[PDB]
């Protein structure tokens, strides 16, 4: 019987650009005539809200609401409060969500490690790692960028933050790219983007090629002699 | 080191299936496409999941150990597929071949 | 003395792993697919 | 209150010929009498555990429940059952474990990945990736060894088993274990020994140093001498 | 009587990230009771200009007012307007300026070229130039960056965009940054990153560094007899 708020992640910060926090009903009979509203510190409208769910199985219903707001209103810290109303709850309950406070930011370091020499013998499909190894705090955005063109989004897959075990509570996190044998052995380039929270720019590249693990330099030595 | 160059014509309706020996100890079986420019081996078929991306679906593996030929088939035929398809085992892939051949287009 | 390695003979070794106090050294393979148990 | 289905690990079924399984309860208050029994799918009861541990410094109480079944019921796929009864909770909690049988068995590709060029410019740390692909099902066991002795789980963080993109049912791990510079840079071999069922040996590793992993230098000294001979 | 309209450059909205506007009032006799501000397509009010200048030395009255505005704003395209007001003016003057759409983004394309050989023999000082090339439209942001923080602006020099002299119409521009020679010859990657309104993720950068070439040297040393 209550309301719950999610925000938008900073996943989806970096991704939508058009940041919409919502709040979703947890448990409220299948009814209409809902209060929904999204009032910040002064209490003043938002943008209209939309969307409304169906039935469910359960008799639960979930009026959610949708809004636009800034990017940078968050950072000027809004507490905001999605207010319901239902017949089932005749005295209102108030919601809380806001951007949180202000963690000891540390910074990514992305390593990008290319495919092992001995898996590039049985010529099926190479794996590139993007090693995200200690940031703080979590929600950090990793995707990949062959050339300059966005990787469609299920040859990748991207891991969940960890904590670091010789480092306090800062977390490491890396994803990997599964690509064709035949194209990591022609130059093919494969850039890793990364977007944290905590970065100069929000958002730090790398880039591994195939003349990267090549040796600098060899140093033959042929002997041939007649002796023992 | 077999060289059985078979003559087995294709078309896209026609379907081929190319016989290879098989050691039998469930090591990594496959079959191969060399690439002339490339000097390398690709794999066009392997133990695992794997299938090469211009022949995903239209290939199928069928392995009997009752009778010791391992044999693959192709479903389709673009016409393309003309090339040294060679048979093999271990993990490596091009240094392993047992047994190369090349299929035919048409006739 | 030997370079390399044989591909019908196998070589294995004895690595000492452990899950928690006990300790069983078990016969790990150097040559996975040369040789099958 | 939760109470937990752990299931027996293949590193436990293999290594400690002991392939029991345990429940354990959590978020509870800090009370006694607390019925957790283990049952097989029939209804009948089986042995119980003993050696009740303590409570937590979060002001909650944690008990293991423990049952010893053979390996040949475990790989059967049967539907063993601990229920939790307590004063809390008047209807008793049950859990269910079991092996869901139809599902292929592959073996584990493991790649010792070095650590990365610009990684070993900041003289602070390398990390070492040991990555096994393709096995199934989850729960493998990995573990790392510094010239031949193990080391604690102080150094190196396992990843959770995650799904493979191109695979229907095949899945993938990552084991990082980070050291000083120094230590890499002077030799001191490491190696990742891995124990997934599907191994024909059941247990495989791989090993990388400073000499291996992208080298920047191939020293060949080959001799050859006695060209004509007999 | 004039009033310039300085609009949020793209070299100020990415480093300042707190994008305002300009309302640069030119050109009115010395006077007093002035009180300027903006608006938006809604007539939108702004919050006041902070430190507002008072009368001119030049005897110029030149009143600044720049104006926090929400950066959708800007990109949306959405029109301000300066009010300004003074005690010559019978009417508030009105600044209209938007960001004008219309002009065809061409991704940058930054080729970073590694210091010459040549300065490095006489061993006194580097520059490794970005080129960023191709780009369109102009207002280009470029910065260096060497073990991720961010150099000092005094350090490296960047030139304003050019026309691209065979290429139809479009911009380049350059970006040298001057190392000591022993600085170069240890590591030391000095990353170069271009932020540009046509980029996909408006942020590109590109690496060089002492070891970003010289392929496979060998060195066979027969010893045959
Ligand atoms: C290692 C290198 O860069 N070059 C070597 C050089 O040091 C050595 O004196 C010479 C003798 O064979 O071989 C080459
Ligand atoms: C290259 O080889 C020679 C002898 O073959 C040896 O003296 C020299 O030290 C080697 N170079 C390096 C960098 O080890
Ligand atoms: C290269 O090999 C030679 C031959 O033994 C050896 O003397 C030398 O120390 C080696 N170089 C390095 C850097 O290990």
């Amino acid at each position: 019987i209550r309301v719950f708020a999610i925000p938008p992640s900073f996943a989806s910060i970096f991704l939508t650009k058009s940041t919409k926090l919502t709040c979703l009903v947890t448990d409220l009979t299948t009814y209409d005539s809902v209060t929904i509203s999204w009032t910040r510190q002064n209490g003043e409208a938002v943008k209209t809200h939309t969307n409304i769910s169906e039935s469910h199985p359960n008799a639960t219903f979930s009026a959610v609401g949708e809004a636009s707001i800034c990017e940078d209103d968050w950072n000027s810290g809004e507490r905001f409060t999605c207010t319901v109303t239902h017949t089932d709850l005749p005295s209102p309950l108030k919601q809380t969500i806001s951007r949180p406070k202000g963690v000891a930011l540390h910074r990514p370091d992305v390593y990008l490690l290319p495919p092992a020499r001995e898996q590039l013998n049985l010529r099926e499909s190479a794996t590139i790692t993007c090693l995200v190894t200690g940031f703080s705090p979590a929600d950090v955005f990793v995707q990949w960028m062959q050339r300059g063109q966005p990787l469609s989004p299920e040859k990748y897959v991207t891991s969940a933050p960890m904590p670091e075990p010789q480092a306090p509570g800062r977390y490491f996190a890396h994803s990997i790219l599964t690509v064709s044998e035949e194209e990591w052995n022609t130059g093919e380039t494969y850039t890793c983007v990364v977007a944290h929270e905590a970065l100069p720019n929000r958002v730090t590249e790398r880039t591994v090629d195939k003349s990267t693990g090549k040796p600098t330099l060899y140093n033959v030595s042929l002997v041939m002699s007649d002796t023992a | 080191r077999i060289l059985p160059e078979v003559k087995v014509e294709g078309e896209l309706g026609g379907s081929v299936t190319i016989k290879c020996p098989l050691p039998e100890m469930h090591v990594r079986i496959y079959l191969c496409r060399e690439m002339a420019g490339s000097g390398t081996c690709g794999t066009v078929v392997s133990t695992t999941n794997f299938i090469k991306a211009e022949y995903k679906g239209r290939v199928t593996l069928k392995q009997y150990p009752r009778k010791n030929l391992f044999l693959v088939e192709v479903t389709q035929l673009t016409e393309s597929d003309s090339g040294v398809y060679a048979c093999g085992a271990g993990m490596n892939t091009d240094r392993g071949k047992t047994q190369k051949v090349t299929l035919n287009v048409h006739s | 003395t030997c370079y390399t390695y044989d591909r019908n003979k196998c070589y294995t070794a004895v690595v000492p792993l452990v899950y928690g106090g006990e300790t069983k050294m078990v016969e790990t393979a150097l040559t996975p697919d040369a040789c099958y148990p």
